[PDB]
């Protein structure tokens, strides 16, 4: 239970954290201590999110 | 059969607070019933009547007193949780403007305020969200000690994050960072280097809420604070000012005219001019702008600090 | 049924002719209401003597051996199912629920058996686990 | 008075809360009135024991009973306080047993030196001043062995019976005398010096009327130790004592030590930056012990007469 | 300012109508609760939109 | 304790060493209070404001808060009702937190010259002594309301025979506490900032 | 270096970040030893109440937290060539959270273990501990945010 709304909450916040650096935001990628290449740095979490997809679908076998 | 052990002890209980007659045997009980319960008791006495052959009289009937009656509220499951924590300071006066009332919205409003975060506000309707949906269910349940605290005041924590997430939206503020949702009154410049300092220039109002160009700047503290501060102020008088007004609400109710002229105008005049001139002062400054018209912006600070 | 919200309720200080040939009786379809508060007025007299203390000393002497019952509940570990039909009874919207005769009589006179009969039985089972460890401590050493 | 509430702050404002339960003057008047037992706990449950009887029976309630509820009512809520006490006040309440277990020692002695059972005697004895030692009594009655035998392991190891009581008991106030002289700040140190020396003198003068040298087993810390020990050390008579008690000012016309004891009790509450409190709370409330004992005595068989000798100055 | 005046208009409006309009069942907690919100939501609103409608603070910053 | 009576010793040689010695003038607080930074002052100031007065506002909590939670053992309305008495220590942090944001708007940067001048060392000395002035009266006054709101926690143990002159002598404490906010309100009144 | 940016500048800065943790954590420790022994003293006989009683060890906590992002916020403002006038504004942030976030942690110390052993005697004392704790807590709050004030004037 606690995997699954901590995954169910991971899948969302950290998607739309993947689209606001692959449509380059200026509130993520818009100062100078920035994670350079936007579209570089957003499949490491279109990856993460799709990991907790795999918690998520992985613990709502037991429910 | 502890249940009707208990309850057969609690009537004796109150029928010891009572008055017997050695001529007639009767059993005077004098008690505090609301006035539009009245119906309810002689439909109970009827039916208690046809129930009992004994054709008595079961005169119930009111008189008028000298003491003080109790402050009944008769609340709902949505404004219990309000009153609840609005008489744990204490048991109001008969009659008197109850505070649980306005509770209902000054007390999340002013938590939300405080808290003001759309992430945060979301993570608690979700929270008190839960429990509203099936309140049904959770109305029979094990209820620990921290889980009928967080269940008597799900409306309290629902109204809270509701609260909080449209101040999270006036503070431009999802869990630490800004919606980029309307077009900026802050037009930043048009050629810079890399590492430079950049002022940019007012070209609108943001319609609903703080611009996000604000977000990362190096005086976001310097605006923020001053707004803040003057908010915590305005709405602190208002505050003040309306739960104050109650207090004529309350002595124009009883007839008593004297605390009126006694009490409350000469406090409304004080309060007014002391801290009204000066609520009047940051909305005046916040409606004069202090750069087309070459004067000098003042200081609301010490301005109050050389009227006395 | 005005709302009593912004104010407090407007109270009536209702008083009860009860005679005392339904003294008993009526108190509960009353008590089953919810509705009065009453007033203290025996708060002079001794407190001792307001003419129904031997019949509340009576049936606190019935409560103080109910939560004997429970500790016996608790050292012998029954589960105590605890059937809620006294809540479906009495439902604590309308004065429905009838009164209890002279079961009352009956509760005492069964009330006061079973204490006498389970502190035998209780001393004379602890009267046995006394030479039980004082065997089961002797069956050490030896 | 500004560093006493870290360590006894909740301390001091829940033995002042405690005061506030030792029932008043009026608070006797309607309880001198019942004639039996069950109507004394019926209204003795509206004060702030609080139905402290509501587990015993009404049928067999004894007039001892409610001397040892009662009694074990105060001593949970002594070692209640007690165990919640720093270095400063820990010791102090340690003190206050340490002034108990003599008058435990000296029980056992003179219960054991006859032919009496332990379990009976034991039941007497009180219960603040316990150690583990106690329960024994019985290795020799010899006054020497007790001490390198029983007493060497006891607090009461740095301090004929009745000699070996004076004995312990005078180089205990002795060393509680100075102990609250040392450790104890300035709000209670006038206080644990004059009703510590009341204490001294109540006993002291307990000494002369019971012996009718005596120079050695009489407490020195009070009023009475510089002149009057000399005087009642001569003395043999009951004129001797009385001849030697006037010389001073707060005790002439006494030989009512209890009634002397409550009121200089009730000023003792008059400070309220003080560890004294706790001290004038038990000595208070064990008064209130045995008042409402002293009244269920005179419930339990009829003596309606000399009812009213309870004294409460609070 | 007018734009604080004119929704002060239609707030003042909305909350007018309310208080004739409003349900007969739970009357003192409906009509003064939205109320109560709406002027609570105006009050926030007209002060995070007067701080910012000439302000004296431009937003500075060096990364870019 | 000995450090004390060490390091007096200390002072008293090296003054009389360089007084016999004809250099008893190079011990001089006056040209040390004209060589050290204004910013210490001034900041040493706000910081020790805002400090102490929390220091004195924290005293006075624990003092009158923990004889209040031991005073509602018996009667639990006292901590709602006697909850003014930690409200007074608590504005006595208010009032430190005051001075605090005053007193900042007068800490600006100053240039390379202008910076040992006249004015400059005028307000460093005065954020200095006025900030301990309200840092140290509000610690002196939460500790007085402190010790006084305590005597108001076990004497609301008793229903009402004292309570209406114990909040007199309350208050009394909160005006000198007001009386200290005004002084170093003077103090730095006519300070300006660092030009 | 220069006259504005000398070699002892930087000693203020890194005092006061040091100070800023050193202080609060003192406090909070002595929040959390004053409030766990009178944790571990209440449920020893009292075990069900045992996650109420612990708001004040969570509550000195927060302490230790606000001393926390005071120090991360000023070491973001260090340097080697620093002014001497942002110097002395990282110390005041420094001994602004720090001074102030000791008395409040003993204060919370002194009132939670005060109350955390009278709101088992009682429980009606639970709502009035919590809002006396609250009010020793913010006083580290006000530090925090003389220190946060301070600290936006650096550059």
């Amino acid at each position: 239970w606690c995997c699954t709304v901590l995954s169910a909450f991971g899948v969302v916040i950290l998607s739309v954290i993947a689209h606001l650096f692959n449509t380059n935001h200026e509130s993520f990628v818009g100062s100078i201590n920035d994670p350079e290449d936007g579209p570089a740095v957003a499949h490491t979490v279109y990856l993460a999110a799709l990991v907790y997809l795999v918690f998520f679908v992985f613990c709502g076998f037991q429910v | 059969w502890f249940q009707d052990v208990t309850r057969e002890k609690a009537i004796f209980e109150i029928l010891n607070k009572s008055n017997y007659d050695t001529n007639r045997k009767i059993l005077i009980a004098e008690g505090w019933i609301p006035r539009d319960e009245l119906a309810t008791l002689q439909a109970r006495l009827g039916e208690m009547i046809a129930r009992l052959g004994i054709d008595v009289p079961s005169i119930i009937q009111v008189l008028d007193t000298n003491h003080t009656p109790p402050t009944f509220h008769r609340t709902n499951k949505f404004t219990a949780g309000f009153q609840s924590i609005c008489d744990c300071y204490g048991i109001a006066q008969y009659r008197e403007i109850n505070a649980g009332l306005p509770t209902i919205v000054t007390f999340p409003f002013m938590f939300a305020i405080m808290f003001g975060d759309m992430g945060h506000g979301f993570l608690m309707t979700l929270a008190a969200l839960s429990l509203v949906l099936n309140e049904k269910k959770i109305n029979k349940m094990k209820r620990g000690e921290i889980f009928d605290m967080a269940f008597t005041g799900r409306y309290i924590i629902l109204l809270m994050g509701v609260f909080s997430m449209y101040t999270g939206f006036l503070y431009n503020d999802i869990f630490s960072k800004t919606m980029t949702i309307f077009k900026s009154g802050w037009k930043w410049p048009d050629h810079w280097k890399k590492g430079e300092s950049i002022t940019a220039t007012s070209v609108g109002t943001y319609p609903i809420g703080l611009d996000w160009a604000w977000h990362g700047t190096e005086n976001a503290l310097l605006f923020s604070n001053s707004y803040k501060m003057k908010l915590s102020i305005l709405m602190g008088f208002i505050h003040m000012t309306y739960s104050y007004f109650f207090s004529l609400a309350n002595h124009l109710y009883f007839n008593s005219m004297i605390d009126i002229i006694g009490n409350f105008i000469p406090g409304l005049l004080f309060m007014q001019g002391i801290f009204g001139y000066l609520s009047v002062c940051i909305v005046y400054k916040w409606a004069v702008d202090w750069v087309k018209d070459g004067k000098p912006a003042p200081g609301l600070l010490n301005m109050l600090i050389n009227m006395f | 049924k005005e709302e009593a919200i912004f104010r407090s309720a407007e109270m009536a200080l209702v008083q009860f002719y009860i005679p005392q040939e339904i003294s008993r009786d009526s108190a509960y379809t009353l008590g089953q209401l919810g509705l009065v508060q009453f007033r203290d007025l025996n708060s002079k007299v001794r407190a001792f003597q307001r003419t129904f203390v031997n019949e509340i000393r009576r049936l606190d002497n019935v409560e103080r051996q109910y939560r004997y019952f429970y500790s016996l509940l608790k050292k012998h570990d029954i589960k105590l199912y605890e059937g809620d039909t006294d809540k479906y009874l009495d439902g604590s919207g309308e004065l429905y629920v009838p009164p209890s005769g002279s079961v009352i009589d009956d509760y005492v006179r069964n009330a006061s058996y079973l204490e006498e009969r389970l502190i035998q039985m209780e001393d004379a089972t602890d009267q046995i686990e006394v030479q039980k460890n004082d065997l089961e401590q002797y069956r050490f050493i030896l | 008075g500004v560093y006493f509430n870290i360590d006894n702050g909740f301390i001091e404002g829940v033995v002042r809360g405690y005061r506030n339960g030792l029932l008043s003057n009026n608070q006797y008047i309607n309880l001198t009135q019942c004639d039996t037992l069950e109507d004394l706990k019926l209204q003795l449950s509206s004060t702030d024991y609080g139905n402290f009887l509501s587990s015993v029976s009404s049928e067999s309630l004894t007039t001892s009973l409610i001397q040892e509820y009662a009694s074990s009512k105060l001593y949970h809520e002594f070692n209640y306080i007690r165990d919640q006490s720093s270095g400063s006040t820990r010791k102090f309440m340690d003190y206050i047993t340490y002034g108990y277990m003599i008058d435990n020692v000296a029980l056992m002695i003179t219960g054991t030196i006859h032919d009496r059972d332990k379990g009976e005697i034991l039941q007497r004895c009180h219960p603040l001043g316990w150690f583990d030692t106690l329960p024994t009594l019985s290795v020799a009655t010899d006054l020497e062995s007790l001490y390198e035998t029983v007493l060497v392991d006891t607090p009461l190891a740095p301090y004929n019976i009745e000699i070996i009581r004076n004995k312990l008991y005078k180089a205990y106030l002795e060393d509680f005398y100075n102990f609250v002289t040392e450790e104890i700040p300035e709000p209670a140190k006038e206080c644990m010096q004059t009703l510590l020396g009341f204490e001294a003198d109540r006993r002291s003068i307990n000494i002369a009327l019971n012996s009718l040298l005596k120079s050695d087993l009489l407490p020195n810390i009070g009023k009475l130790y510089p002149l009057a020990t000399f005087h009642l050390a001569q003395a043999q008579d009951f004129e001797g004592v009385r001849a030697a008690l006037a010389n001073v000012y707060e005790y002439r016309g006494f030989l009512h030590f209890y009634q002397l004891e409550m009121e200089l009790c009730r000023d003792a509450f008059t400070q309220q930056f003080a560890i004294s409190t706790v001290w004038a709370w038990m000595k208070s409330k064990e008064q209130e012990v045995r008042n409402i004992t002293w009244i269920a005595e005179c419930i339990a068989q009829n003596q309606r007469e000399r009812i009213n000798n309870y004294i409460s100055v609070y | 300012f007018y734009t604080v005046v004119g929704v002060f208009i239609v707030v003042s409006a909305m909350s007018v109508l309310f208080w004739i309009m409003a349900p007969k069942n739970n009357q003192a907690v409906w009509r003064s609760t939205v109320i109560l919100t709406l002027a609570m939501m105006f009050l926030m609103w007209a002060i995070t939109f007067l701080c910012q409608l000439h302000p004296l603070v431009a937003p500075r910053r060096s990364d870019l | 304790h000995f450090l004390y009576y060490l390091v007096l010793i200390v002072v008293i040689v090296y003054g009389l060493y360089k007084l016999f010695t004809g250099h008893g003038s190079d011990i001089n607080f006056g040209k040390f209070l004209l060589r050290t930074s204004p910013y210490m002052w001034a900041n040493l100031g706000i910081a020790l404001c805002v400090g102490l007065s929390v220091v004195g506002a924290a005293w006075g909590i624990f003092i009158t808060g923990s004889s209040m939670i031991g005073a509602g053992v018996r009667a639990p309305r006292i901590t709602t009702k006697n909850l003014i008495s930690i409200i007074f220590c608590e504005v006595v942090a208010i009032y430190g937190l005051i001075i605090a944001i005053v007193f900042s708007s007068k800490l600006t940067v100053a240039t390379a010259e202008n910076m040992y001048s006249k004015s400059n060392l005028y307000t460093g000395y005065s954020l200095f002594w006025a900030g301990i002035t309200v840092g140290a009266s509000n610690l002196i006054c939460g500790i007085a309301v402190g010790i006084t709101g305590a005597t108001a926690a076990i004497s609301d143990a008793a229903d009402s025979a004292l309570f209406v002159k114990i909040l007199v002598i309350e208050i009394f404490g909160s005006i000198l506490g007001l009386l200290g906010l005004i002084v170093g309100l003077l103090m730095a009144g006519k300070a300006s900032e660092f030009q | 270096m220069t006259e504005l940016c000398p070699v002892y500048a930087p000693f203020f800065g890194a005092i006061g970040c040091a100070s800023a943790i050193i202080f609060t954590s003192l406090g909070a420790a002595y929040g959390t030893a004053k409030s766990g022994v009178g944790i571990c003293a209440t449920c020893v006989l009292r075990p069900d109440l045992l996650f109420k009683n612990i708001v004040p060890v969570i509550m000195a906590g927060i302490i230790a937290i606000y001393g926390l992002v005071v120090s991360v916020l000023v070491c973001y403002s260090l340097g080697q060539k620093q002014a001497l006038y942002t110097g002395f504004i990282q110390l005041g942030a420094g001994l602004s959270v720090g001074l102030s976030g000791l008395a409040a942690g003993f204060a919370i110390g002194i009132v939670g273990d005060a109350g955390v052993r009278g709101s088992s005697q009682q429980p009606r004392l639970f709502v009035g501990m919590i809002l006396i704790l609250i009010f020793a807590e913010v006083l580290g709050l006000y530090g925090l945010i003389v220190a946060l004030l301070l600290n936006s004037r650096a550059t």
